[PDB]
RNA sequence: GGAUUGAAACGCCAUGCUCAGGCUGGCGAGUGGGCGCCACUCUCCA
């Protein structure tokens, strides 16, 4: 039991889709505090379309500064974004609880992934 | 289903000899967000006619179930109040009806606008049948 | 410790993350009331899929509260989480009176092991 | 094709665990703390 790229939930999707905004953050800052998951995870659970809409802002920006470096992951990362996003239809408003459990499983098992190598 | 929660509490002083010596003391109390109860009840007349309850007392007991909440209000109680109430009166002194039957004309339903959580009375709706020939239902109470 | 640390049965795994969660919260707060035990216990039982989602996030935010300071243990904690859950594939909705019995065994099982030095 | 102190031999009919009772009254997570000091896109060809 591990990983599954071909899950297609929505609320698993959603929950890999943080993970590796959290993964593509902590290389663009380095030395930070506070990640994103310490200040958002209970919010982009509770409230997708709320919040999910203004982390790709930063998520942009951070891409925009990251070409002039000679430095790459960020293509892989964007490229997953790119994925997930297509496969997503739209963002709800919000999630019943029981969903907000799926979307903690679809998080860690991304992580884990993205944690190894 | 519901979803009990915990919350916690200061307190400004101590109500003992603490010579321990700010907040100095926690506190707890149990809330529940939202809920919809039901309830079912029965009148029996053999058994009335051996003590007497006669129908200013039925009347007395329908005003005190219409207003039960109203004097109530307590530090923990919250926010209660009472929807609907249904009575069905059958027309001989030994029902015409088995009663499962009767409270399945009621039910209760999600709105439309399902959106995960329920937090109000705006979420659900209620319904009733139509009774047989020889029940019958007011609702207006 | 008679922990098996390979069984892998769901009501087990359960059993293994809720004594981690508690012991994780007991680090973290010092001389606090009672035991996460203590507050939901039955409710856990009772509804697997309501719950533990709700417990993530306060994990998380002991977590933060430690990992701060030198006592930074709280990072062994997480990698064990990320074992445990990954195996699961989603949470129950329901539980047997048999497999309840077996969510106590887990339990007590890793709850001795943690107490290992 | 006389005779195992044997050959035959019911434990049986039937009986409510019952009437009823609040987990209650109420309590601040709060006083305040600089992300700073300084750094060339620069040296060629009608």
């Amino acid at each position: 039991v591990s990983l599954d790229p071909a899950r297609t939930d929505r609320p698993y999707l959603l929950g890999r889709l943080f993970a590796v905004l959290e993964k593509a953050q902590e290389d663009a800052v380095p030395g930070a505090n506070a990640t994103i998951k310490d200040r958002y995870l209970a919010s982009a659970s509770a409230n997708p379309g709320q919040v999910f809409h203004m982390l790709l802002k930063n998520a942009s920006n951070h891409t925009a500064k990251l070409r002039k470096d000679p430095e790459r992951k960020a293509i892989h990362y964007e490229i997953m974004m790119q994925e997930i996003i297509d496969n997503i239809s739209d963002f709800p408003v919000t999630m019943s609880s029981d969903e907000q459990g799926l979307f903690m499983i679809g998080y860690y098992h991304q992580r884990k992934a993205l944690f190894t190598k | 289903p519901v979803v009990p929660q915990e919350v916690s509490i200061t307190r400004m002083a101590v109500t003992t000899k603490a010579e321990a010596e700010d907040n100095r003391t926690m506190g707890r109390k149990h809330i529940v967000p939202y809920g919809l109860y039901v309830a079912h009840g029965f009148i029996s007349a053999p058994l009335a006619e051996k003590t007497g309850f006669s129908d200013e007392d039925l009347t007395l007991f329908w005003d005190a179930l219409v207003n039960m909440f109203e004097h109530d209000r307590s530090a923990a109680r919250g926010l209660m109040s009472s929807r609907k109430l249904i009575v069905f009166k059958h027309q001989n002194r030994l029902g015409n009806a088995p009663a499962h039957k009767l409270f399945d004309l009621v039910k209760v339903s999600r709105a439309e606008g399902s959106s995960g959580p329920a937090r109000s009375f705006a979420d659900y709706a209620v319904t009733v049948g139509q009774a047989p020939e020889g029940v019958e239902v007011k609702e207006m109470l």
